[PDB]
């Protein structure tokens, strides 16, 4: 899956 | 279920091979 | 300045006999010889281990050195 | 970490422990007495699963002028659990008792000076484990095979044998011993998935029937769901290494029945079983009985 | 068998420049050591430029593959290759065999080129840490 | 010389020598309390050195 | 067997020797320049460092 962010 | 084969704990282990006294 | 550059001689002699050949390093910290400070090793930008970037390995005498008079 | 006892080393029970070593934060005074009566204190459970077998303390520490002489003497009097010291960073402390303690506790004195020293240092510990085991003679030669990897030359899934080989120059006399306690190395030769999934056809049956092995691990060897890819461990964020090691139950739908046939399967038996499951379709959108 | 009585006899040399050992590199596209061009060819079963000569030898990065240890094993592991032909030609369906030293250096068959910055050493790999020791 | 060798840590952390060197200096405060506590009633602070020692001795208490 | 001395590091020309070791004469700090080629293993001057070898031509 894509990353995600944070 | 582990390996029924294990290694430790030999008599004729030559111990005195640390890094600070062979260092 | 006659005195002055005789204490300076007489420095640069006492000196010698305290830093001959004992300021020498590699770019490498781990090793502590120049046969060994050879070949490349890995150096990390900024302290991160996520960028690992290869230099080679240098014996590298000190800027100012002591090895003669 | 949340682990409070000896944990498998999965690849998620290691992502939890790598997650909270890297959250830690220096504060206090040190004492290692009450340091070591946890370690020694550990490492008595026999409550879980164990591998019962070499047992070692792995001390991370910079300095100190203490050589609680006292602990290494309440708990480990026999020499049954190792103890390995690191001295880390860049420092002026005295490593005089770290010193003594990996010596008097058959061990071995480790010093990680830079990051640069970091991967030759922590991997050297299977030189001092591997001693009891090159003295063992030839009854430690035996072949074992590893988990399913990906090959680090391009190559797909495989497996691979293992046989250690020993120093054993002056054998005739057997009189140096010095250098003769440490493996030469360890061999290797790769079985790939794909040749052991020749040896198991599958086109006399219909599509719904297949072939799977396990290890005595629940790791499947072969199955219709392992894919070429490492698993997951968790939610990935943005600011080979790993064998892919997929469970038998998180490979299909788990069941009651189901795990009474892995558990029958990891103990070495025979059997047969009827009994009707809910199995997921290849399409993941549909499920029949 | 044959890694450990060769090793037996490995008579330990100290200048290894008037004799010069030849091995192929594999990291590769120097006086001390010789290095050789294989011939290469594409095929099945493996992916990649294999050649049935010769066994390639990985060195990681940060070891000096001059050294006087390095170059005193690629002496003695020089009687593997004979083994690592007889192994292939009884059962052709042979996959690497690779040999995992504590110097660092691995000595795999067929000789195949390596795959940005390389971080490779085989007294990490999991078929070797097993080995080297117990649970 | 107490001083000289109580040595800082980074962070709260201290070895034994931190761990002596603050019980002797309530010996080193016992000694000049006792010494400011006779100086007063015997010539009524004002003689300069002497309000130092007395500013750093009840500073130290 | 063959590399090249000279007094002025500037032209490199080419002088015999007959020592097993040829050398490198470079700065502490512009190693990249490489002054002084050549064979034995010599005495490095301020500010020049020397790394010795083990053949002949065997600094590049
Ligand atoms: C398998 O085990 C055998 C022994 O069981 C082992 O063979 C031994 O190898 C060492 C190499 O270090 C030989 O050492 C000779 O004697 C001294 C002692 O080291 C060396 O001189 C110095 O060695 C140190 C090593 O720390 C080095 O830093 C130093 O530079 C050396 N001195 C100088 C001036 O350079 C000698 O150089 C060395 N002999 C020669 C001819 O070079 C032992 O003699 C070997 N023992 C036997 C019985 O042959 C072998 O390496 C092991 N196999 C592997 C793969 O490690
Ligand atoms: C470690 O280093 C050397 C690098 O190749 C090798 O040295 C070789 O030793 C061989 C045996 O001593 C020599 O072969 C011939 O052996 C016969 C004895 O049956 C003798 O005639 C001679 O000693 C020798 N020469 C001739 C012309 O017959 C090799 O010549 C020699 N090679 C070199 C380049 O000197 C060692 O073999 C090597 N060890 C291993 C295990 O490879
Ligand atoms: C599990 O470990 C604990 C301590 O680590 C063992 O201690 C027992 O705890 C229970 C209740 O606290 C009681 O049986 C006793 O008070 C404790 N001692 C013994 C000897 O039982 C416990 O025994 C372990 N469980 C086992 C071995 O089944
Ligand atoms: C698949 O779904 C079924 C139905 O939702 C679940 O199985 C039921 O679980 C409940 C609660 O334990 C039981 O009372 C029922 O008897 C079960 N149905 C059966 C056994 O047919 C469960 O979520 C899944 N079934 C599994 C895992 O076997
Ligand atoms: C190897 O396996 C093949 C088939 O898998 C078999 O025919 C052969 O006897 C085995 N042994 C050898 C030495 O080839």
């Amino acid at each position: 899956c894509e990353p995600g962010a944070a | 279920k582990g390996p029924d084969v294990c290694f430790d704990n030999n008599v004729l282990e030559d111990y005195t091979d640390c890094g600070g006294v062979s260092g | 300045v006659i005195v002055t550059t005789l204490l300076q001689f007489m420095f640069a002699c006492i000196g010698v006999q305290l830093f001959k050949g004992k300021l020498y390093t590699c770019s490498d910290s781990s090793k502590q010889t120049e046969a060994e400070c050879k070949g490349n090793y890995i150096t990390y930008k900024d302290g991160e281990v996520d960028h690992p970037i290869i230099q080679p390995r240098s014996w590298e005498n000190s800027k100012f050195d002591f090895d003669n008079v | 970490s949340c682990f409070q006892h000896l944990v498998q080393a999965n690849v998620r029970n290691k992502k939890v422990l790598k997650d909270a070593v890297n959250n830690i934060t220096a504060k206090g005074i040190t004492d290692y007495k009450k340091g070591f009566s946890f370690a020694f204190e550990q490492l008595l459970n026999y409550n879980v699963s164990r591998a019962n077998c070499n047992k070692i303390i792995m001390l991370f520490t910079d300095g100190g002028e203490e050589r609680a002489q006292e602990i290494f003497n309440k708990y480990n009097k026999d020499k049954k659990v190792r103890v390995f010291t690191f001295s880390v960073g860049q420092h002026n402390y005295d490593r005089g008792p770290i010193q003594w303690m990996a010596c008097e506790n058959k061990g071995y004195y480790y010093e990680i000076p830079s990051i640069g020293a970091i991967r030759i240092n922590t991997q050297e510990y299977l030189d001092v484990l591997g001693r009891p085991m090159v003295l063992a003679g030839d009854k430690a030669k035996q072949v074992q095979w590893t988990n399913v990897y990906l090959d680090a030359l391009e190559l797909g899934l495989v497996i691979t044998g293992t046989l250690p080989v020993f120093n054993i120059t002056g054998q005739f006399e057997n009189k140096t011993n010095l250098k003769n306690q440490l493996i030469l190395g360890v061999m290797g030769v790769d079985v790939s998935l794909e040749d052991i999934k020749r040896l198991t056809p599958r086109f006399t049956l219909c599509p719904n029937g297949y072939y799977f092995a396990i290890d005595p691990n629940g790791y499947v060897l072969l199955h219709p769901n392992l894919q070429p890819k490492p698993i997951g461990v968790g939610i990935p964020t943005i600011n080979s290494q790993e064998p892919v090691t997929l469970d038998f139950l998180d490979a299909e739908l788990e069941n009651d029945i189901k795990v009474e046939i892995r558990n029958k399967m990891i103990d070495g038996e025979s059997g047969e079983k009827t009994f009707r499951t809910l199995v997921k379709s290849q399409d993941e959108r549909y499920i029949d009985k | 068998l044959e890694a450990e009585k060769v090793q037996a006899a490995h008579q330990w040399r100290e200048d290894f420049a008037s004799n010069e050992v030849v091995y192929y590199n594999a990291k590769d596209d120097e006086p001390g050591s010789q290095r050789i061009k294989p011939v290469f060819i594409e095929d099945a079963n493996f992916g990649r430029q294999i050649s049935y000569q010769h066994a390639a030898v990985h060195i990681p990065t940060d070891i000096y593959e001059g050294s006087t240890i390095v170059l005193n094993e690629l002496n003695w592991t020089s009687a593997l290759d004979e083994v690592f032909k007889k192994n292939r030609e009884e059962d052709p369906s042979l996959l690497w065999q690779v040999f995992g030293s504590a110097t660092g250096l691995a000595r795999y068959y067929p000789a195949s080129p390596w795959v940005k910055i390389d971080l490779y050493d085989v007294r990490r790999r999991p078929w070797y840490i097993q080995g080297a020791a117990s649970p | 010389v107490a001083l000289a060798i109580y040595i800082p840590f980074p962070e709260d952390d201290s070895n034994a020598t931190n761990s002596n060197l603050e019980r002797v200096e309530y010996l080193f405060l016992i000694i000049f309390t006792v010494e400011a506590f006779l100086k007063v009633i015997a010539y009524g602070l004002r003689n300069g050195w002497n309000l130092l020692d007395f500013i750093i001795v009840v500073v130290g208490l | 067997r063959i590399c090249y001395i000279h007094k002025a590091s500037l032209p490199r020309a080419t002088k015999t020797c007959v020592e097993n070791t040829c050398y490198k004469m470079f700065i502490r700090t512009q190693r990249e320049y490489i002054s002084e080629r050549g064979c034995g293993c010599p005495t490095a001057m301020w500010p020049y460092q020397t790394e010795c070898c083990k053949g002949d031509r065997c600094n590049k």
